[PDB]
DNA sequence: CTATCCCCTTAAGGGGATAGGGA
DNA sequence: TCCCTATCCCCTTAAGGGGATAG
């Protein structure tokens, strides 16, 4: 796939997952066990955003990252 | 001498007892290259030095029984220089739970991959009473119990590092082995995920056969797997010693923290508090972190395995001392004051306000209590109705009352 | 590659990465502008860890992260 | 009418001005799908709604010049609705910087992928002395400049959506053509990434040729390839008005945490810094935020571009009004009190100084003032022994003398 | 449907002390 | 008897979630 390099390409990336799904931030949220508020700041303030989090809303979102060289 | 640790008939890294009395490992090098490389244990995450801490003794620890008489028993059979665990897998290496192989390192000594021994009705019935007062098999748990081979129609033993198919109990609790036939029964037919039991009757013995749901044929139908797993006292490198939450072991928040890693989290988390509910419902008490257990998947992922080793407490109670209010969950629920855990006190706002701290779906905690409020009754009729004809009335009786009672307390509110 | 679900088997993963390239905690954390202590941190507590630090030790490691499906 | 957005003859999405004046976009889905999948610009993250935000005025609007007095100019020729972003966009639209495309939503138009016409001596006089006093093309910087397509060994104009390959620079500063030609040669000379420049002479007119690194020939060399990219200025969706930091434009902390999330992030981030020093050798103030790209890359990578529209303030002093302690750098460093800029006054301690809070390896630091240290001599030769025989002399002098006078500083230290 | 907003109580990365870790 | 790295001290700052609601 296309590799990310920041929290900001990342949040971008997710949301449009998130989107192109039909999701909104509120569902994926419940799924979890966060607020709709976590969803809205990771989306747009990724920069200091927890990896607990970020794994939470990952899972929601039915994905996964790994690991590889920038080449 | 150090213990090459096998899986599937790969080298995994090695095993060794320093002078001191050290326990230490080292994954090999080509196992940390490997495709289908992992940790033994998640308490033990690859890396390339030796590996020095505690859980490395507690993984390995944790294969043997729970019991030191158990161990002696087996220092007797196998004749073993010690009672510690270094020394005792050195002899029933081999078919250990989980998936690992403990053989030797002076010892390629190849195990027949493929070989087993059909079993007569007297052979069996043998086994079976033998344990009450090539066969290098490790079986970890609460009570006394074997494993073997079913194959085609008849029960064998396998020969070599040959897996075994069926965890075979033995009664002990007066008939254990059919309290555990019904609760299991029961949770299939309650959509939870459990390992298909049946009654093996030889001669005289009663014993009772779980499908072991980590082993699997290959494709070919040529090679049994052993799939890896570990409880939840290994993935916390914790020692068997502390099982139980109420000893320190890890309870509901542990578990469910942990889950959210697994593959399957969001369904994990899902069914872990739902058998929360009917573990409260059957009044079984055994739920201890050595009764959860995790597969581990290339990489290092893990999803939830099968449910297993479940009972009922509730054949023991009235005649004997025991009684409902001295029934405790193995792990606590939040409560008003502090958290709650005997069973007859227990209620739905319990799991409730449970879901509230661990943040789990409040909707789907009201879900689960409800599925359970409007299908109890139709469970019990069709796991009734399957018991074969010479099933202890008693033992239904007592278990389908007790639930029944508990269940009350559901429809009465969903 | 490996799917990754966690911030444990993360952190995990890329300490791995390190050690089999011979790389310290210290000169990763100069190339970069963090503590070395940070990344002590995000190896053994990596559940409250910041996303900037995080990207900040995946480029140290000359590595990248992509999103998938979890099948 | 929109604005239908290409990027290399694919669909990537639409411009619309609405009634109300207010300018949308709103990716293709079938780009939001591609292969080729990118933003437009990072300040326009790929989703799926009508995009709204000030960012997408603000980059179309930094396709165009600065100077809306050549905006003028424009809607002059070209017969423009407006001096608006999206009224003159609809006319040279071919051509912009960067990668993009604008052609009509009626305007499809399939206009020659590859045409050129072979200019002659006269035609580039012409062509060149033009712009002092089919060609749809765009360029943004600070001063007048048009674009050519250079092809066997003639200087040919574009045909159609066809693309240039050189952005021809015409003289203003007195001999600007030469001072950038100059400080470019110095700056591949000192290992700096820059692109390959010459001059061009037509008759009386002079004029500089600088190969454009958005710009690859295809693998067959049957097609011109246009590289998307953007400037900081547009990354962050700011307005041209504010390119300089002093009028609230991105400083180095910005840019360097920026750049922490490139493809090449620590050779980048080493490079800019070297080039803040750079500039300061050769008393550049010209370092603005729209003076620095940004390539972009499938899926919203990007990594640091050449530098670019490099020129030495220094060819400026004495004779005049400025003077060497007149001269401030675009971009500020961090100084004892508060933050430094004036060229004359800086010195490698406020480098260090900078590169202790943005936490850039402070060896890092040390080591290109050291490069620089001992580079800068040798340099200046192999510079001075290139410049053709009609070169001023006062431009080199000018140059090379104060490089050194700074040079010191940085010798007496490295 | 997101996004701040008042309030929080377990505390990021990090300032650069700092002390066993292992080979 | 030594590099490596799991910790460990004190101040600026404060994840985010917790929950009311504001474009």
């Amino acid at each position: 796939f296309q590799k990310i390099y920041s929290p900001t390409q990342l949040a971008n990336a997710m949301k449009l997952v998130r989107q192109q799904n039909g999701w909104t931030q509120s569902e994926l949220a419940k799924k979890i066990g966060i607020k709709q508020a976590t969803i809205s700041n990771f989306e747009n303030n990724p920069d200091n955003t927890t990896l607990t989090t970020f794994f939470k809303i990952l899972q929601s979102l039915e994905l996964s990252m790994t690991l590889c060289d920038t080449k | 001498p150090k213990l090459v640790t096998w899986m599937n008939n790969q080298r995994v890294g090695e095993l060794t007892k320093l002078a001191n009395g050290a326990h230490t490992f080292k994954y090999a090098p080509e196992w940390l290259a490997s495709r289908y490389a992992r940790p033994l244990s998640l308490s033990l995450p690859l890396q390339r030095g030796n590996i020095t801490s505690d859980a490395v003794f507690n993984f390995f620890d944790n294969l043997l029984p729970d019991s030191p008489i158990v161990r002696d028993r087996i220092v007797k059979r196998y004749h073993a220089k010690s009672r510690q665990p270094f020394d005792l897998l050195s002899e029933i290496g081999r078919d250990s739970v989980g998936a690992v192989t403990l053989i030797p390192e002076d010892e390629t000594v190849t195990h027949p991959i493929m070989a087993w021994e059909k079993l007569t009705e007297a052979r069996l019935e043998e086994v079976l009473t033998a344990y009450k007062a090539d066969f290098r098999i490790s079986v970890a748990g609460a009570q006394e119990k074997t494993a073997l081979l079913r194959i085609g129609n008849d029960w064998c033993i396998p020969k070599g590092i040959t897996p075994t198919t069926h965890i075979i109990k033995l009664p002990i609790l007066s008939q254990s082995v059919d309290n555990e036939y019904y609760c299991l029964l029961l949770a299939k037919e309650l959509g939870l995920n459990v390992p298909d039991a049946e009654i093996i009757k030889a001669g005289n013995v009663r014993a009772l056969a779980v499908e072991r749901f980590d082993r699997r044929w290959n494709a070919e139908r040529t090679v049994l797997l052993r799939l890896p797993q570990e409880d939840m006292c290994q993935t916390f490198g914790l020692p068997s010693s502390v099982k139980y939450e109420s000893d320190g072991g890890p309870g509901i928040a542990r578990i469910m923290a942990f889950l959210m890693g697994s593959s399957e989290a969001l369904k994990d988390r899902y069914d872990f508090m739902k058998f929360q509910v009917f573990q409260w419902l059957i009044g079984a008490t055994q739920g201890h972190a050595k009764n959860f257990s995790v597969f581990i998947q290339a990489g290092g992922s893990y999803r939830l395995t099968p449910f297993y080793d479940i009972i009922s407490a509730f054949p023991v109670l009235g005649g004997t001392g025991i009684h409902i209010s001295d029934l405790k969950l193995a792990m606590g629920l939040n409560a008003s004051k502090g958290k709650k855990t005997a069973i007859d006190k227990i209620y739905p706002r319990h799991f409730l306000a449970t879901a509230k701290v661990l943040r789990f779906p409040e909707v789907q905690m009201h879900e689960i209590l409800s599925d359970f409020a409007r299908m109890i009754p139709a469970a019990l009729d069709n796991v009734k109705t399957s018991l074969p004809t010479d099933f202890p009335e008693n033992v239904v009786t007592a278990v389908e009352s007790n639930v029944l009672r508990l269940h009350g307390r559901l429809s009465r509110e969903y």
